Parts: structure tokens; C-alpha cells; sequence
């Protein structure tokens, strides 16, 4: 299990050994000069729009992250312990896939929220 | 009980991409640097012993017909053998009237014609004074325009470009690697038809070296297959599409071109020199290529086996020889050391089967100045090479194109043909895919944030 | 998306004089061949002409015909003349699969609509 | 108010949208044009995290610090600059004195430094 | 005072300025083409070193200490000479062959506690 | 007036002789020379 | 009316206005074609 | 060299002398044979 | 790694013709130019011939012998002719540290192993 060898391993499993993953997303003129660096820009562009992604949310390098915002239950309606312990995360991304882009946002909301009163309990003392 | 969305990071998931793909090459090439038409001196050196880990329990749905990677790779050895030949002679004053006489040393009955000594004026170092040369050209490459003058046969329409000396055809492996953020997905699957499932599924650092071999029918020096010979075609009820056979035992090919040629050099101008062929040294010979007729037959008889299991137990497979058309699909065309070969099959496919030691002679022709299949206009001259020239080769599969015909005829008679070059390499890479690595899958858990 | 049309109409008499064309849209004209079928009534498709590189005629040409490919605008012209009575039938136009010219239909991917030339 | 909406909305009033800007900055003539500007948003985004970053706080995107405000940048009323006024004339007003403050913002996560690594070293 | 000025001093001078250095770690024709690979190169060598800082327990603090135990074996010294009269120069000669394990060693202790933080939040 | 920043303190060791970075000069100047004379007219029919 | 220095004559004016007002340009002769092959792959485009 | 003469059929008025009929020899794509052809060039583009 | 090898050699008769070769593997071949140095059984290296952009010869050869570099395979020959008896000797292959040749034996970095020529 070098990369993605947790795929098929449940979301419990493959949860467990993340780092792995993490690890592979950076690492006269000829027809390959060009090739090779459109992959090397492009490897940065990509790695940085997950951080900065991550970092308005309340978490930048967590690789963990619980949040404030509730799930609401349309979204899968399901017990926890069968998406952990029975469900690998391929499977999983197709179940919500059309409900990721409305849940980012809520991320943002209640990341904004967030940092205000944050700053409005370091005021008052 | 209340549930709150989590994130997680380098979370395994992917979604089937469209990116670029960069070269990686062995490094045992890269001593005596020599140049290649795929010029793998800038292709970055692959890592040793690369990463091939196996996934358990993953399902991947293939499709080896629409298949990326394809595309692009015949765009990049397109745009590989242009680089090639930009800095090298352009022959624009090497077609005028010629003044052409038949070769008569010693010739053979087979090659009457098919050798032309030609003479013609040219410039010397100083561009006040001509002076006349001769060389020799095949029939193919010239053209009566009455007589006894001739030119040369693709200088009406463009002009033709001699491939340095010193690029080398000869093609070396090559492996397509994704950038970091993108994987390649293998399907381990033996009996992998090109399309559907494939339970056993592998994601490796980059493919295996791929050796580009240009070719019509009988694609040579390819993968093999693992147990058994595989038919695949994107649709076999139609008969306007190509059918890819893939066999796992080699039959060994024996191509040679007996005359011995020699290299002369004629000064076009200052500072541009034409490699000519002077005077052929021995007797004159057809080139010719040689199979078993024992390991021919029983490769044809395992085909006939699987070709059944798609059209019907009670059939006659019949095979013929070439439709007829342009000499580059109606004959096993290829590059062997430096020169190129025509060769005609007729004497492998005209077979009948029924449902209940010595060799194929199949003779070659020559030529020097090829239509390029890379476009429909720029042609190349290829200069003649030195001595004998031998090469043994593995026919790993077949390339057929089924007759139409009406129902109840009972009787299916396939034809060989290549055409498309992309088939060549779709034969190597119906393997593989790309994928795109997609982190950030968020899932709730029995947990929240602090305040 | 790749899509072929045609012209030419013929409604000439015998002994008349044509030019067929054939504009290619969705792909690359350097990169492919182009050849015209015909089909007679009650017949099978058979080649007629056909030009990448090199051209190549029908044996029922007899070098009558003539093809002609303009890569400026991408179209391949077919001239027509000394057109027997036995020309009626239907002339197709198709794309190969190659750079490279076959005699037989499976050499073809893409195929025009078709024109009744009487 | 989609991307800049609240450039002319006080400065209070602004800092509800700031996720907005954030997450706007990151996303052959044509071919070569295209790929240098690619590289020169990447480089002007990783420029202001880093500084962002040599101070005590990297994927906050409000943060205090210990640094006393100096009264001469300023010295005005800190009702009308929330109430009355905007971004845009704040960065034209504190333009003369911003180069200033962002040494001293180093020096407080600097002071930090002389403090951060001694109390788990005496526990 | 300067970009690298406290080279030669001991590593607890050192420690006093690595500002100066974090701050100069990312600052048609034949030459601009030279400058296009030297920039890419920059951001990729310093999206590394951030990325490997991240896996770890510290992102962007500077001075980041762990809960992995000091193996003797590697330095086997006292303290107050090392950060009082030894320099990083010669330090990295001596550790480099008893590194790239020890990352290994900070790779796995962040993410027990990544797990550790998500359990302990769930038996509230 | 480039920063020019003493090192105080430390050694360090060189040799002009086995460095780079005159193999990069001898290429740069090998390349700078070669576009300088693209655009230049050449006299081939001079030989006469 | 757009100028940059109105009262410098050796500024132009830009006048932009509002009704676009429609002109008609053509060249009444039939013009023929005419292909001359210069060399190999080289075609001069003259008029017949 | 172009050998040039006026172009005069039944001509308006207004193009008395616009149009040249000229002709030249001219390479073939056999360098070692010629060809005699000829051109229309608008007065403006030919100078005697 | 430059490594020099060589060819030719052995016996012919006084007025005969020899060629003798030189290849360069591990550098380029028009960055440097090529000499030919022989020693004679108890004398010192002496200049014969070299090549770089300009031909040069030793004061004994008299015009006898020629030097041409081919570039498609990166080899230096030396055409002999009219072989006096006092010409045996060993034939070294030189590459010049530079695009110039000089006729002294510093001039040269890498040498080659050697080659009786009698
Ligand atoms: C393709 O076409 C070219 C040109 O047509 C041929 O090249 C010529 O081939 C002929 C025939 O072999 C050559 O003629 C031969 O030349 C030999 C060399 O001597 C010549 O040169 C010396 C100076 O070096 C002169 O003094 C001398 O007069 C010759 O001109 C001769 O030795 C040959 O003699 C043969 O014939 C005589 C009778 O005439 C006999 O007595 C001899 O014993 C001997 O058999 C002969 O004359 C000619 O030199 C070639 N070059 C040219 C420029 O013409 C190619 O051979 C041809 N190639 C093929 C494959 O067909
Ligand atoms: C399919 O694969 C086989 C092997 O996997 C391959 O056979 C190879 O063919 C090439 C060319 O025909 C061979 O290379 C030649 O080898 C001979 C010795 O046998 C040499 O003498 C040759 O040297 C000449 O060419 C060089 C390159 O131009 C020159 O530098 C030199 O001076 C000589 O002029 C040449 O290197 C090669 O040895 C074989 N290999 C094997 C294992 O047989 C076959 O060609 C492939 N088929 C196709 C269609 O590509
Ligand atoms: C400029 O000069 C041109 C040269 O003649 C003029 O073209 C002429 O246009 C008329 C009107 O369309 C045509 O008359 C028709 O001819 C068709 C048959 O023509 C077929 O064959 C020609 C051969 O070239 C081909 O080009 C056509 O496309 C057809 O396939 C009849 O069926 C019609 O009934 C009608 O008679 C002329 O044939 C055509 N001339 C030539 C030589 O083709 C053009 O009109 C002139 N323009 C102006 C503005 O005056
Ligand atoms: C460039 O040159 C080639 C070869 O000369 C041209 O192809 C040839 O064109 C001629 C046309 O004059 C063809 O001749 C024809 O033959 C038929 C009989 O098949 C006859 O009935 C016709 O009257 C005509 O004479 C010839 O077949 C054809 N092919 C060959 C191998 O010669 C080519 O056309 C030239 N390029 C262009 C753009 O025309
Ligand atoms: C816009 O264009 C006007 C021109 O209409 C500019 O005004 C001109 O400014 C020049 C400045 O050198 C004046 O030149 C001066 O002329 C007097 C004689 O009258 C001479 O004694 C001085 O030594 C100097 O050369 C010029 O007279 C004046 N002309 C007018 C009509 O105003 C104006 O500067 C331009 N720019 C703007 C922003 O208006
Ligand atoms: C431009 O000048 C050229 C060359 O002088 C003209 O070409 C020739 O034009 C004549 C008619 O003007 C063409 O027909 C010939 O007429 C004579 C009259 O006696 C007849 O005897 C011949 O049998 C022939 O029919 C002639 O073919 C043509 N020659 C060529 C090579 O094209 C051209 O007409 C002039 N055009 C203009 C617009 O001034
Ligand atoms: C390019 O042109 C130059 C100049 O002509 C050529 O150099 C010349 O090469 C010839 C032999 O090919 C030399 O002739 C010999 O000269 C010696 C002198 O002692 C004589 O003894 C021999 O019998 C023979 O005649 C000639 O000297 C030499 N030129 C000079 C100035 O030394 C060169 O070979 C040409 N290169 C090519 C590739 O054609
Ligand atoms: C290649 O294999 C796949 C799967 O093994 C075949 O796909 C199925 O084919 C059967 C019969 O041909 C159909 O009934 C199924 O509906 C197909 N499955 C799907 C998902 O479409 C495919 O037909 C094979 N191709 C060939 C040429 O034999
Ligand atoms: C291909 O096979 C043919 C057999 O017909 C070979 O031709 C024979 O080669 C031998 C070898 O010396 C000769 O003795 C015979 O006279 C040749 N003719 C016949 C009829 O046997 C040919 O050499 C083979 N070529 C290759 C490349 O294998
Ligand atoms: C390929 O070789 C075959 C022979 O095996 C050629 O077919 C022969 O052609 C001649 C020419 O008229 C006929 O007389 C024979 O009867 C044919 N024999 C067979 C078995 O077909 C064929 O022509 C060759 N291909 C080409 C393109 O010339
Ligand atoms: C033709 O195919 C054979 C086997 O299909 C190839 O022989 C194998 O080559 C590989 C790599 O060179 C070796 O690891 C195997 O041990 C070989 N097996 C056998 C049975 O020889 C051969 O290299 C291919 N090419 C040619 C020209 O024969
Ligand atoms: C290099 O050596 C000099 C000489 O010993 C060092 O200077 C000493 O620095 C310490 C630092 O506090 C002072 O306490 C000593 O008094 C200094 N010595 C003298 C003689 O004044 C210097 O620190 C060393 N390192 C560098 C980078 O210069
Ligand atoms: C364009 O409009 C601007 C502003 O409406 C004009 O600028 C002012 O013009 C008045 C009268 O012309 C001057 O008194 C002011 O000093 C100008 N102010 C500035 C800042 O330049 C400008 O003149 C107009 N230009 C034209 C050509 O109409
Ligand atoms: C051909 O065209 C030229 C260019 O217009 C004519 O030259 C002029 O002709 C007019 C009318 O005779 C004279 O008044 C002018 O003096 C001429 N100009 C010159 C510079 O001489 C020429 O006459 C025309 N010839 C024919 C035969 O049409
Ligand atoms: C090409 O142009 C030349 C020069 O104009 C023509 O050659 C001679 O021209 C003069 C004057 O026009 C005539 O008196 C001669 O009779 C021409 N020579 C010949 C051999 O005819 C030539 O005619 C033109 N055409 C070609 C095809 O060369
Ligand atoms: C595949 O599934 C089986 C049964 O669900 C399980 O025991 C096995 O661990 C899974 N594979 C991996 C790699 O986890
Ligand atoms: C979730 O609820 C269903 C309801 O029938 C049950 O069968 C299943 O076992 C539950 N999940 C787990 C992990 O027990
Ligand atoms: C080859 O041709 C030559 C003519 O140049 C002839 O003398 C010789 O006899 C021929 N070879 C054989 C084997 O007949
Ligand atoms: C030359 O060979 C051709 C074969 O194409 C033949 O027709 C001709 O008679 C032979 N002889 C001459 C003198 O052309
Ligand atoms: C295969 O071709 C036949 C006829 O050409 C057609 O009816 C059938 O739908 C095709 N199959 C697919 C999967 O497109
Ligand atoms: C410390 O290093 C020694 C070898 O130098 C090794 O045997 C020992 O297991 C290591 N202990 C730890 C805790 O890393
Ligand atoms: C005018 O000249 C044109 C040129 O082709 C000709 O067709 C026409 O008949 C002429 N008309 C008269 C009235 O001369």
C-alpha cells in the first residue's frame, strides 16, 4: 500500500493512512520541454486550490477537520456506522456528488462567523 | 443525536481525466548519445523499480476505443519527426531533367525495371559552374516526362527533406507519465476484450516502455498477450471497423535486403551535401522477408478457434490478400535499418477453414522517397545505407478488415489492412487510463468544533 | 463534430460535364483521404476515385474522371466528363480512416448524404 | 456583490465579504501569454501567505496581534473609520505608514519567538 | 545581520534570525526562458518544504518541537555546548546520515493525534 | 549597490577548476551568439 | 468628441456617434483566378 | 522584367490606364526549363 | 566519459595505401578538433596531422597523406599514401582541448591507447 492502495478498503480503513495520499500531489526547446513543465505548473495550481479551499474553512493543515455546520439529513439519511465501517470513499463520492458545492459554501458561512466573534471575545476583556 | 459534516484530506478518489503526458526514458540509452526522431535525451530518466502496487477490491470500467492517451500520442510523434527534419538539407535543386538508362549488372529476372541509373547537372561549390553527376534511384521514386528522361516522382507537388545521417528510425521504449495529482490505472485482466470491467486493476508510477514501430498489416515487435489470442474490435457486427488481433506466441519474421548498396556524396552547394548510391557491388536480388510456414499455420489455426466464439462455431473463415488500393495498405509496410519496406502478403492470407520446415518467401520492394503518413503533403528521402541489410523481427498481432457480405452466406472472409497509425499504438495501450486524484471528500461524524 | 456535403446535382445529358464537390468540416483535411462511391439501382457501393497523396481511379474510369483536392477550402473536386448512360447512380462521398486510399467500403469511417447523378 | 461589491460599502461593512476576494485570487502568442500568467498569480498568492505566515496567524483571514497602534498613523476617531468610511480611502490615507507597521508585525511574532519555546521547556 | 549573515555563528544565534532567510527563500529569447525555469523552480522547492512542515504538528510557526523522544545514538553530546558553540553548518554533516528516518518519525506521530482530537471530541 | 553581505566567521571551500557555471557561461555565450546571427543575410551567392 | 489636448491641433479628435450611417463599397469587375507554379509545393496567384 | 501593355476592351472611361497586361518568363518546378507567362498588375504596383 | 578508439594498421608495402580512423564517444565532436601524433621506436611524439576547421600536416608529410572529419559519425581518417619505409611507427589519436590545433602535444587533454603502423 504505496498510493491509493486504500481504495478499496473501507472509508474507516483507508481514513486511517491519509498522509500517503497527501504525499504524491507535488513531487533548444523539444517537444517534451514543453510537456514537462505544463505538468509542473499544473501539479502547483491544483495543490494550492485544495489548501486555499481548506484554509477558509476552519482548518489549513489539519487533514482532520470537524466544523460547525450540521449535516442536514437529506444529503445521505443514513447511520453512521454503515458509511464507516461498510462503505469505501469511491462509493461515497458518488452518494453526495451533486451536494458538494452547496455544503462548500456553508463551510464558508460558518467560517466567517467564526472569526468575528472571535475577534469580538478578544475586545471586551 | 446531531451530525456535523467533517473534511478529510488525501482521501483515495478519482474521476477519469484529460491531461498531458510527459516522456520518461531508460537510462541505458543515454550513453553514446547518438539522436533519435523521439529525442529522449530530454526525456527525464525514469525512476528505478517504480511503484506498481496492487488495489484490491476496486471495480474500473475501461474503454481501449475512445481512449485518451492516443490522441495525444499521435500528436507527439507527429510533432517528434517534424523537429527531426527541420534542420536538414531541403532537396529543392535535387528534380531536373534526369537522363535515365536501365541497371544491367548482372541482374536478375525479378528485378528488370525496378532499377533506374540516372544522370543530371548539378552546381558545384561555385554557383558559375555545373557539372554532371549520376546516381541510382529505384522505379518507384521517379516518373518519365517525355524517351529516356525522367524525374523525380514527388517534386510536382512539394519538395522532399533528407533525414539527417544521423537521426536514428530505429524506435527505442517509451514511457507516458502523469504529473503529481494524476494517476494511470493498469487492468491486470487476462481475458480484457478493450471494454467493460476490469476486477483486476493495478495504478502504477508510468506505463512500460512502448516502442512506437510505424506499420500496416502485421504490427510488429509489440506486447504479447498472456494466454490466449484476443480478438477485439469496438463493434464486430460492423464490418467497416477494423478488428486488433493479438496473439501470445511470436511468429518470427526474417526481412532482408540483399544488394549490396553503397553511399556516395554529391555536393548540391556550399555547404550542402546529397547522399547518393553509387554502383551496387555483387548481384542484384528482390529484398524478401521469411516465415515458418509451421508456426504461421498454427498461429492462423488459433485465430480461426477465437474468431468462431464471435461469429459461429458452424462457419468457414476464409482469409485473402489485400482489397487493393494505395501501396502503403495493399502491402506490409515498415521501417528496417534505415530503409523502407513493401512488402507482399499474399502469400500468408489466402487460407480456407472448415468448422469440422519450409518457409514464406513474400517479396519487398524499396523505395526512397516516402509519402509521409504524418501529413498529406511533406514527403522525406531517405539516404541509402551501407552494406546488407538483416533484421529479425516478432509479428506479435494482425490488423483485419472483415468482407461485406449478406446474411445466410455462411462464409466470412477477412482481408488485411492498417491505414490508421493510431491502431498501432492503441494495440499497446488498451491497458491503460488516466485519472485525476480528487482529495477533499467531506463526511459527517459524532463530533464539534470548539468554540 | 465531422459532417461531409456535397453538390454537384447532375442532370445532364450523355456526353455532359460535372465537378462534384465535397467540403470536409470537422476534422483535419492533410490528415485524412477522401474517395467517392457510387451505387447504381439495385447495385453494391464501388469505388471511383479517390486522392490523398497519390490519386487512384476506378477501373470503369478508363481516365475519364478526375480528382483534384483544394486544401485551401478543404474540399476534394471530382471532374466529370464523357459521362455514358451507365454513370446514372447515386455518387458518395467518404472520409478514410488514413492518410491512404483503399478500393473496398471498410476503409471509410464517415460517409456523405448522397447525390443522384441521372 | 460577487466578486468586489463591497469596494464601496464602508470599511465595516467590507470585511462581511472577504472570503469573496480570497477565493477569486487563484483561479503560439496566446500560448506563452497564457502560461506566464499562470505562474505570476501563484507567485503573488504564496508572497502574501508567506508574509502572512512569518506573523502568528496563516488560514485565519482576521487576526490580532500585540502590537500598540501608534497614534500618529491614525489619530482619529475610531467610529467614523468602521461607520463612515471605506478600504479604498483607508489604504490611501495609511499608505505613507504601512511599511512601517509590517516590521514591527514581525518583530511581535519576533518577541513571541524570544517566549515561545522556553515555557515547554521548563514544565 | 543579514541573508545568511549568521552563518558562522552558533545555532543559538542562529535561532535569533530565521525571518531574515524564510523571507529569501521565494523572492522569445534565451535569457527570460532561464528566469521562467528558475521561477517555477522556486515555488516548487518551497511548496516542498511547506508541505512536509504541514504533516508534521506545526504549519507555519518557525520553531516546532514534537513528541517524539531524542535518540541518543545520534548526537550523543551535551546541550549547552551544541546551541552555545556549535553552528547549523556543522550539525547537518554529523545528523544527515540519521535523517529522512526521523521524518518518518514526525509523519506518524501527527496523525495519531489527528485521530486522537477526532476521538477525543466524539466521547463528549 | 547590491548587498554585498560579509560572512563573518566561517570557511568555506572552492575550486575554479572542476566548477560549473562557466560551462553555463561557454553555453550562454555559444547561444546568445547563435540568435544574434539568425536574422543576419548570408552569402551564399557570393561564390562566384 | 474625444481629444486629449482639445486646444493642441496636433492631437487628433475621435468622434464617436450615436446612428451608424451605412456605406456600400464594391468591385463591379469578374475577376478570374489564375494558378502559376513557381516550384515545388509553390504557387503564384496571378489574374487572368 | 515584365513586358507590359495596357489592357483596352471596350474600357469605361475612368480606366484609361489602370490595368497592365504583362508577361515573363518564369520557373518551373524542373529548374532547368522556363515558362512564358502573363499577369494583370494594377498601375500602382508596377514601375517602369 | 571521452574515450578515444582507433582503427587500421599493420603491414603494406612501401607505395601502398592505408586509412587509419578516430572516434569521439563521451563529447561533442565539432567542439573540439583532432590530431594525429606519431612515435617513432626510441623518438618523441611528433606532430602528423590534424583537423578542426582548417587542415594541417606535419613538415615530413610532403602532401602524402589527408585528413577529413565526418560528422555523422564523428570519426577522423587519414588517407596514407605513397608509404615510405621511415613512417613506421605508433599512431596516436588526440582530441585538442579546443576547436584550434596546435602542433605541440600539450595542446591535446585525451589520448588514445595506440597503433603500430609498420
Ligand atoms: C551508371 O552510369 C554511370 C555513367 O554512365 C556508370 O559510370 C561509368 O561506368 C563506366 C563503365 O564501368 C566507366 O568506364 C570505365 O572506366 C574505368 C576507369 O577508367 C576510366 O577513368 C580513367 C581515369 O581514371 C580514364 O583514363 C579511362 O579512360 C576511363 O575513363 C575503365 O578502366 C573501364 O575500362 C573498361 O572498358 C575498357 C574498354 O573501353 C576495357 O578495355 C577495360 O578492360 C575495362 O573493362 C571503363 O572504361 C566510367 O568511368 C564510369 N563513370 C563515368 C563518369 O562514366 C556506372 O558504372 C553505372 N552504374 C551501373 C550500376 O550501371
Ligand atoms: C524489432 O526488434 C528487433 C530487436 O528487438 C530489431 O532488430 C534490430 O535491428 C537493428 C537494425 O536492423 C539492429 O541494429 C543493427 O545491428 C547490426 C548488428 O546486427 C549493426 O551492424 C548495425 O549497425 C549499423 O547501423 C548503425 C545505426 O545506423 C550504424 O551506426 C553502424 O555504423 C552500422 O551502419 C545496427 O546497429 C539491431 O541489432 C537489431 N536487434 C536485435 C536484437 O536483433 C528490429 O529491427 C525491430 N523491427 C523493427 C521493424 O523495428
Ligand atoms: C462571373 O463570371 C462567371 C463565369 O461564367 C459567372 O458564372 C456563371 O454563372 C451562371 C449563373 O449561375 C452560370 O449559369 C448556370 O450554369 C448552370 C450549369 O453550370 C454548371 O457547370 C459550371 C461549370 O463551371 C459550374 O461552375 C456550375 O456550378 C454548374 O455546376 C446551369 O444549370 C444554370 O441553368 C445556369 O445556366 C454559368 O454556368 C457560370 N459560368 C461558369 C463558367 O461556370 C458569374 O455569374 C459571373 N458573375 C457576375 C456577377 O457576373
Ligand atoms: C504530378 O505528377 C504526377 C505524375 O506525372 C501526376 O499524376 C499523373 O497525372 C496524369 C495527368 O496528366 C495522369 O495521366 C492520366 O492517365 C489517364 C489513364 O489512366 C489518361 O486517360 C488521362 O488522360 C491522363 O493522361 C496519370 O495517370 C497520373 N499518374 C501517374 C503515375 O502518372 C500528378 O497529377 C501531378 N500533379 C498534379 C497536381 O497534377
Ligand atoms: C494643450 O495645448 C495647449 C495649446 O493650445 C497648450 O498650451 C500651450 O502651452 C505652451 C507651453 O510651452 C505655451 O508655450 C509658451 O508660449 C509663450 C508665447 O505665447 C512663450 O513665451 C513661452 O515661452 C512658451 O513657449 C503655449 O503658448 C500654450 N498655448 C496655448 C494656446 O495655450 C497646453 O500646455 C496643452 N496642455 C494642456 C494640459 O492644456
Ligand atoms: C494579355 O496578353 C496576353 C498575351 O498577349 C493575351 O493572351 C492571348 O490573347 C489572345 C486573344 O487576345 C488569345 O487568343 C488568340 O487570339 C489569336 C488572334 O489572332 C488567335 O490567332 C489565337 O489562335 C488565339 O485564339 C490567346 O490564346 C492568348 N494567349 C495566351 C497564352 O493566353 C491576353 O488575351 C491578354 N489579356 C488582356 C486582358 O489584355
Ligand atoms: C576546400 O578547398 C580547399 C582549398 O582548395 C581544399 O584544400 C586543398 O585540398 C587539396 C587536396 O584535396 C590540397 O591539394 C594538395 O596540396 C598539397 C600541398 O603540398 C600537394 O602536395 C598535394 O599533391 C595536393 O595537391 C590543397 O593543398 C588544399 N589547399 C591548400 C590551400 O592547402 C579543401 O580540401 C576543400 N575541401 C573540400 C571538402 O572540398
Ligand atoms: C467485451 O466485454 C464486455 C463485457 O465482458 C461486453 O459487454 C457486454 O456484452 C454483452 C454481450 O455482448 C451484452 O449483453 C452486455 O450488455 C454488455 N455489457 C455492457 C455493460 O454493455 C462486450 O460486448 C464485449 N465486446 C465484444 C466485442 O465482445
Ligand atoms: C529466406 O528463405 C530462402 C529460401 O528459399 C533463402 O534463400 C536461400 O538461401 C540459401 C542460403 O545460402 C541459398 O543457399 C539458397 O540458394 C537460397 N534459395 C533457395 C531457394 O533456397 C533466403 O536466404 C532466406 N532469407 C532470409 C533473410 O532468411
Ligand atoms: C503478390 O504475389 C502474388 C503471387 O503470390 C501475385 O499474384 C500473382 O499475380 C500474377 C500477375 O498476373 C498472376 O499471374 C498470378 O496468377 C498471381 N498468383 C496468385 C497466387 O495470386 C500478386 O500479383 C502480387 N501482388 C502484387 C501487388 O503484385
Ligand atoms: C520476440 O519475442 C520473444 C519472446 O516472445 C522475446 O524473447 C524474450 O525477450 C525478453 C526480453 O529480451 C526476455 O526477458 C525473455 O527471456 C525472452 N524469451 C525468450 C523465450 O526468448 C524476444 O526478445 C522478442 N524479440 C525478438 C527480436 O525476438
Ligand atoms: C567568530 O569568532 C569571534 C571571535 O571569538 C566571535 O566573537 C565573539 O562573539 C561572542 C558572542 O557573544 C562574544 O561574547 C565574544 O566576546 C566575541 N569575541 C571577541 C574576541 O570579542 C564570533 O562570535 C564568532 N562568530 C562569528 C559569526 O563572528
Ligand atoms: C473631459 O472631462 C474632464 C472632467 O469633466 C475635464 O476636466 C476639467 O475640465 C475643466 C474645463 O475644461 C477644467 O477647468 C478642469 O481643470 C479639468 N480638470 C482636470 C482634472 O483636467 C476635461 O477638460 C474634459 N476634456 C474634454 C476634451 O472635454
Ligand atoms: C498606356 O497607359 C499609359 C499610362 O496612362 C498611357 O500614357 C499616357 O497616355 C496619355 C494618353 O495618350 C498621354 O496623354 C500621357 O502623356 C501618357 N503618359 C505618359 C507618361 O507618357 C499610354 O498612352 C497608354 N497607351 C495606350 C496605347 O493605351
Ligand atoms: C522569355 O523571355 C525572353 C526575353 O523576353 C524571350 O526570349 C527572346 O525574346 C526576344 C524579344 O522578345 C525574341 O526576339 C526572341 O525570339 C526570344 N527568344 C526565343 C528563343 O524565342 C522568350 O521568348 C520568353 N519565353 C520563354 C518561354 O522563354
Ligand atoms: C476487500 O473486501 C474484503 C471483504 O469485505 C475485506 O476482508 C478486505 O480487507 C478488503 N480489501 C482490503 C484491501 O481491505
Ligand atoms: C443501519 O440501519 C439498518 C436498518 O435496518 C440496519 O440494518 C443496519 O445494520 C444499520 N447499520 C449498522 C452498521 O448496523
Ligand atoms: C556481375 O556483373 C559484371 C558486370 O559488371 C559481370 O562481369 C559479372 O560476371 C557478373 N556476375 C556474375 C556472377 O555473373
Ligand atoms: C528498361 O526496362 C523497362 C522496364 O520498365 C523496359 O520496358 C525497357 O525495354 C528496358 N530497356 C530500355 C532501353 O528502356
Ligand atoms: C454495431 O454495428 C451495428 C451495425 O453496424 C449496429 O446495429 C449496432 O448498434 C452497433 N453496436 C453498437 C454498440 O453501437
Ligand atoms: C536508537 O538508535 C539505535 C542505533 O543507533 C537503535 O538500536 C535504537 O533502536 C534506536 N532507538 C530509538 C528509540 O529510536
Ligand atoms: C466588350 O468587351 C468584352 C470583353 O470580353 C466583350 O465580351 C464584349 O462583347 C465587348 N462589347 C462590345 C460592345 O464590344
Amino acid at each position: 500500500l504505496g498510493f491509493l492502495g486504500a481504495a478499496g478498503s473501507t472509508m474507516g480503513a483507508a481514513s486511517m493512512t491519509l498522509t500517503v495520499q497527501a504525499r504524491n500531489l507535488l513531487s533548444k526547446l523539444t517537444v517534451w520541454g514543453i510537456k514537462q513543465l505544463q505538468a509542473r505548473v499544473l501539479a502547483v495550481e491544483r495543490y494550492l486550490r485544495d489548501q486555499q479551499l481548506l484554509g477558509i474553512w476552519g482548518c489549513s493543515g489539519k487533514l482532520i477537520c470537524c466544523t460547525n455546520v450540521p449535516w442536514n439529513s437529506s444529503w445521505s439519511n443514513r447511520n453512521l456506522s454503515e458509511i464507516w465501517d461498510n462503505m469505501t470513499w469511491l462509493q461515497w463520492d458518488k452518494e453526495i456528488s451533486n451536494y458538494t458545492q452547496i455544503i462548500y459554501g456553508l463551510l464558508e458561512e460558518s467560517q466567517n462567523q467564526q472569526e468575528k466573534n472571535e475577534q469580538d471575545l478578544l475586545a471586551l476583556d | 443525536e446531531n451530525l456535523w459534516v467533517t473534511v478529510y484530506y488525501g482521501v483515495p478518489v478519482w474521476k477519469d481525466a484529460e491531461t498531458t503526458l510527459f516522456c520518461a526514458s531508460d537510462a541505458k540509452a543515454y550513453e553514446t548519445e547518438k539522436h533519435n526522431v523521439w529525442a529522449t535525451h530530454a526525456c527525464v530518466p525514469t525512476d528505478p523499480n517504480p511503484q506498481e502496487i496492487h488495489l484490491e477490491n476496486v471495480t474500473e470500467e475501461f474503454n481501449m476505443w475512445k481512449n485518451n492517451m492516443v490522441e495525444q500520442m499521435h500528436t507527439d510523434i507527429i510533432s517528434l519527426w517534424d523537429q527531426s527534419l527541420k534542420p536538414c538539407v531541403k532537396l529543392t535543386p535535387l528534380c531536373v531533367t534526369l537522363q535515365c538508362t536501365n541497371v544491367t549488372n548482372n541482374i536478375t529476372d525479378d528485378m528488370r525495371g525496378e532499377l533506374k541509373n540516372c544522370s543530371f547537372n548539378m552546381t558545384t561549390e561555385l554557383r558559375d559552374k555545373k557539372q554532371k553527376v549520376y546516381s541510382l534511384f529505384y522505379r518507384l521514386d521517379v516518373v518519365q516526362i517525355n524517351n529516356k528522361e525522367y524525374r523525380l516522382i514527388n517534386c510536382n507537388t512539394s519538395a522532399c527533406t533528407q533525414a539527417c545521417p544521423k537521426v536514428s528510425f530505429e524506435p527505442i521504449p517509451i514511457h507516458y507519465c502523469a504529473p503529481a495529482g494524476f494517476a494511470i490505472l493498469k487492468c491486470k485482466d487476462k481475458k480484457f476484450n478493450g471494454t467493460g470491467p476490469c476486477p483486476s486493476v493495478s495504478t502504477v508510477q508510468c506505463t512500460h516502455g512502448i516502442k512506437p514501430v510505424v506499420s500496416t498489416q502485421l504490427l510488429l515487435n509489440g506486447s504479447l498477450a498472456e494466454e490466449e489470442v484476443m480478438i477485439r474490435s469496438e463493434n464486430i457486427t460492423n464490418n467497416a471497423k477494423n478488428i486488433l488481433v493479438q496473439f501470445n506466441t511470436p511468429v518470427q519474421i526474417n526481412c532482408t535486403r540483399p544488394n549490396n548498396n553503397t553511399r556516395k556524396s554529391i555536393r548540391i552547394g556550399p555547404g550542402q551535401a546529397f547522399y547518393a548510391t553509387g554502383d551496387i557491388i555483387g548481384d542484384i536480388r528482390q529484398a524478401h522477408c521469411n516465415v515458418s510456414k509451421a508456426t504461421w499455420n498454427e498461429t492462423l489455426g488459433k485465430v480461426v478457434k477465437q474468431l468462431r466464439k464471435h461469429f459461429g462455431n458452424n462457419t468457414i473463415i476464409r482469409f485473402a490478400n489485400s482489397s487493393g488500393g494505395d501501396l502503403e495498405v495493399t502491402t506490409h509496410s515498415f521501417n528496417c535499418g534505415g530503409e523502407f519496406f513493401y512488402c507482399n502478403t499474399s502469400g500468408l492470407f489466402n487460407s480456407t477453414w472448415i468448422s469440422n520446415n519450409d518457409s514464406i518467401t513474400l517479396p519487398c520492394r524499396i523505395k526512397q522517397i516516402i509519402n509521409m503518413w504524418q501529413r498529406i503533403g511533406q514527403c522525406m528521402y531517405a539516404p541509402p545505407i551501407q552494406g546488407v541489410i538483416r533484421c529479425v523481427s516478432n509479428i506479435t498481432g494482425l490488423i483485419l478488415t472483415r468482407d461485406g457480405g449478406s446474411t445466410n452466406s455462411t462464409t466470412e472472409t477477412f482481408r488485411p489492412g492498417g491505414g490508421d497509425m493510431r491502431d498501432n499504438w492503441r494495440s499497446e495501450l488498451y491497458k491503460y487510463k488516466v485519472v485525476k486524484i480528487e482529495p477533499l471528500g467531506v463526511a459527517p461524524t459524532r463530533c464539534k468544533r470548539r468554540v | 463534430e465531422v459532417q461531409l456535403v456535397e453538390s454537384g446535382g447532375g442532370l445532364v445529358q450523355a456526353g455532359g460535364f460535372l465537378e462534384l464537390s465535397c467540403e470536409l468540416r470537422g476534422s483535419i483535411f492533410n490528415q485524412y483521404a477522401m474517395a467517392w462511391f457510387r451505387q447504381a439501382p439495385g447495385k453494391e457501393r464501388e469505388f471511383v476515385a479517390g486522392m490523398g497523396a497519390v490519386p487512384h481511379y476506378g477501373e470503369f474510369v478508363k481516365g475519364r474522371f478526375t480528382i483534384s483536392r483544394d486544401n485551401a477550402k478543404s474540399t476534394v473536386y471530382l471532374q466529370m466528363s464523357s459521362l455514358e448512360p451507365e454513370d446514372t447512380a447515386i455518387y458518395f462521398c467518404a472520409r478514410s480512416k488514413s492518410t491512404y486510399i483503399s478500393y473496398n467500403s471498410n476503409g471509410y469511417d464517415y460517409w456523405g448524404q448522397g447525390t443522384q447523378v441521372t
